């Protein structure tokens, strides 16, 4: 139950789509805006991650979870993939090659939990969905990197290392298979 | 007519019946529906589609059988269950009750059988079956079992079940299998029958040199290569097969086939950090002339460089790591690499590996000082150089040679 | 039309190259003839699978091919030859001149397979030729070849060669195959398996019964006899599995089989010279009450006697040896004898023996002194003395059970 769910859906906020769309603070680019406040959801995933993990049960309270369920899937591929690097040089550029992969969107078959988001009707949110969950991803990397990375030696960092085994509800964002 | 249900059936249902494992039971149809019709002319057209429908395997044939599953699967479907239930049994594996190794064993020696009396294409899919949660299952129960007695029978399947698939590798080798596997080598070496199979296969999984995750170097690195070169030197006062310093050989090839360049390089550490370098650095000649690798056994897809050229690759990057050599072992490893620079027929790829390794030879280690061979050095390069052959490797010997001579004048005689 | 008796042909061209033991290689060819015709009538079973019905009863000395061709009696041929040059050839083998360790050892392990898994009628005519010729080589070759690792294969290759026939197992008895074993058993006690096998094995030649010449007991008497007790009684550190013991019981019963009478007997003498046979005596009595025998591992048609009732009929023949039992297993062996004896039907073979074992232990032991079971052993006396029928296996009861009582007038009297 006391899952950590998403706490920025304030109503004021736009709401395109079958998930919160959220102003993702970013150099890199894409439909949503930028938020100027201290905090936004791709810091809430990563902010909560090492909690929610362990959390075997996992409501929807408000459409901004089920973006917050797919942040936290790609961080743990982020994991899956950053535990491999040599240094942090690598772990940010072998990060951006992750980022623009084509992962299954929510509607696309193979993504794991096409029960719980419903499908992208038309271009004008395919397309939003495509240009949106990159910019989710092409961010979540370039803040891993930044502290997975432990500052004396390059090392990915042995405590967030301990999380690769762990999945979230044991779901995988390699779907049926890579 | 007969039905394309022959096709696949008849090899089904001979199996389940004789236990005759899967390509002789495919001989075992082959002979006798072709004897008979080679016997009875009148009635072969009838069999002579028999064959045929068995002749183009499985690929739809065995689709289905009969809307079945094949026995073999019936089993793994089984087996791969009940050893997982067995872990996560949080009570019964750390605070035991029943005699459950007498029952365990039975599965393990089953799955050890099926998984090479079956048709690979099934356990295959069985190891990939649900993002490889079957090779997990086994990977997690061989770190959570102290028994011995198991454990090699656990090796055993790891051993068939890398040979299945390179998919499999790149499981195991991400995974938690060769750091358990450090720790008991280190540690158990008394159980000299295991140790041979702990080696054997932590060599098997590395064979195909994928990147590995750092938290391995915690302990595949620099203190267990030294382990490993006081096995080849010393043997052990246990070894009454005296086989380990061979697979030694083998594990320390398999685990340097993945390191990058010769910087950071943990086993080059090792080799630089003792004085304990002698049958090592000798019996690499006897693989060297021997022109051939043990690793890439299994000869998945894409293929692996050649491991011992890589490895001297390595050992020559460095100077400290180039000293490992006595001077009569170096003038062998000399003669032992123009040998196959004289003998490689042009253009393929060893030619440029071997080429590599005296290039790294040269500029390594004091050569220009006594020359030895440098004459005929002169004459190879200058044959290559002058060579009519082109090619894509044939084209890049040219470069290397003459950035070489450039390096070195006296290559070429000016 | 198929090729009339073409049957036998596959028999050999599968096992040529699949490796099949002769049994599953029929088998699967049961099976590829059965599922075609089940799954395409459509042209040619109707008749051409009809035919290899003769895979049945175009079959065992009938079957042989023409010419020699049968890879069991091609392999036999080779590899008894060259054992008889290798036995003969007395310069290697008293002295090194080839390293001949593990290249005889792949044909013992062929010849392991070979028998067994062949055609049981090919090899039985191998063994059988010249007068047993090949016997007495192996029998030989063993005599002379004494390196353990060589050993072991060819103890097995006896326990093969036991099973095909019972005239074989007479040639190995009168061989003098069992003096040696019993020679290494009484000289080594640290080869746990070969151990094993050498009292497995010897069990086995004797398990017929038939009598030895009047030379075997040099070695296979008393002083043999007494070291198998021992063995029973506190066995030897290798036993780990607990194996020794019956195997050696198993072995004095075989051995006790074909001896004649009560003073001759070297097994009832071992008996009586020993301390003290506690273990012993408790295991028998196991054997008695499920009333098996051990000794009838092989199948043979003449059974002899029931091994145990035998040698319990020997152990009460006197006095000296009825002390052997504890009085508490003593009260046991009455209470399992007079069950056996009310539950049998008349008319059953082994209903004359139990009646003997009673007869046995009321003359030497002191039974009329403490009656355990006599007012209900009376009881049935009383009605098999008076049971109406005529088969001769019940003439001799009713003899048996006269003279039980008039030797003893209490027993049939009156119960009160």
């Amino acid at each position: 139950m006391p899952a950590y769910h998403s706490s920025l859906m304030d109503p004021d906020t736009k709401l395109i789509g079958n998930m919160a769309l959220l102003p993702i603070r970013s150099q890199f680019k894409g439909p949503a805006p930028r938020e100027t406040k201290d905090t936004d959801i791709v810091d809430e995933a990563i902010y909560y991650f090492k909690a929610n993990v362990f959390f075997k049960n996992y409501e929807i309270k408000n459409e901004a979870d089920r973006t917050l369920i797919y942040i936290t899937l790609y961080i743990s591929e982020c994991l899956k993939k950053l535990q491999k690097c040599n240094s942090k040089s690598q772990g940010e550029k072998e990060m951006y090659t992750l980022g623009i992969t084509n992962f299954p969107i929510p509607g696309e078959p193979g993504f794991p939990l096409n029960a719980i988001y419903a499908k992208p009707a038309n271009k004008q949110e395919d397309e939003v969905m495509r240009a949106y969950l990159q910019q989710l991803r092409q961010e979540t990397g370039l803040r891993l990197c930044e502290k997975v990375f432990d500052p004396q030696n390059d090392k990915p960092s042995k405590w967030w290392t301990c999380f690769v085994k762990r999945q979230f509800m044991n779901k995988s964002l390699s779907g049926p298979g890579q | 007519a007969v039905p394309r249900t022959i096709g696949a059936e008849l090899m089904e249902l001979v199996r389940r019946n004789t236990g005759l494992s899967h390509e002789l039971c495919r001989v075992a149809i082959g002979i006798i529906v072709g004897h008979i019709q080679a016997s009875v002319p009148a009635s072969s057209p009838v069999m002579e589609q028999v064959l045929l429908s068995l002749v183009e395997g499985k690929d739809l044939s065995m689709a289905l059988p009969s809307g079945q599953v094949c026995h073999d699967q019936q089993r793994l479907e089984v087996i791969f269950a009940d050893l997982a239930r067995r872990k996560d049994d949080a009570q019964q594996r750390s605070w035991a009750l029943y005699e459950d190794e007498g029952v365990i064993r039975c599965y393990l020696e089953e799955l050890l059988h099926i998984l090479t009396d079956a048709d690979p294409e099934v356990c295959k899919k069985m190891c990939k079956r649900n993002e490889f949660e079957s090779v997990l299952a086994l990977v997690a129960y061989y770190q959570m079992e102290h028994r011995a007695s198991l454990r090699l029978l656990l090796l055993k399947c790891f051993g068939a079940m890398c040979s299945l698939d390179a998919a499999i590798i790149s499981t195991l080798v991400s995974s938690v299998l060769p750091v358990e596997l450090a720790r008991d080598m280190q540690t158990d070496t008394q159980d000299h029958q295991k140790l041979c199979y702990s080696a054997l296969i932590l060599a098997m999984v590395f064979s195909m040199g994928e990147a590995v995750p750092y938290a391995h170097y915690e302990h595949l690195g620099t203190p267990f290569a030294q382990f490993l070169l006081n096995i080849v030197e010393d043997g052990l006062p246990l070894d009454t097969t005296e086989q380990l310093p061979d697979l030694c050989v083998n594990l320390l090839l398999a685990l340097n086939l993945h390191l990058p360049a010769a910087d950071q390089n943990v086993i080059m550490a090792a080799l630089s950090k003792h004085a304990n370098v002698k049958i090592f650095s000798e019996k690499l000649l006897l693989l060297l002339n021997r022109g051939d690798d043990p690793v890439r056994i299994f000869k998945h897809e894409p293929q692996p460089p050649h491991s011992v050229l890589k490895f001297l690759q390595d050992v020559f990057g460095s100077p400290a790591t180039a000293a490992i050599f006595y001077h009569t072992d170096m003038m062998a490893l000399i003669d032992i690499t123009v040998r196959h620079i004289a003998d490689l027929s042009p253009g393929d790829k060893l030619r440029m590996e071997y080429l590599s390794l005296m290039h790294a030879i040269v500029r390594t280690t004091p050569y220009l000082q006594h020359r030895h061979r440098l004459p005929d050095l002169q004459a190879i390069l200058r044959r290559i150089l002058n060579e009519e052959e082109t090619s894509p490797q044939c084209q890049m010997d040219r470069m290397i040679v003459r950035e070489m001579c450039k390096e070195f004048l006296v290559l070429g005689e000016a």
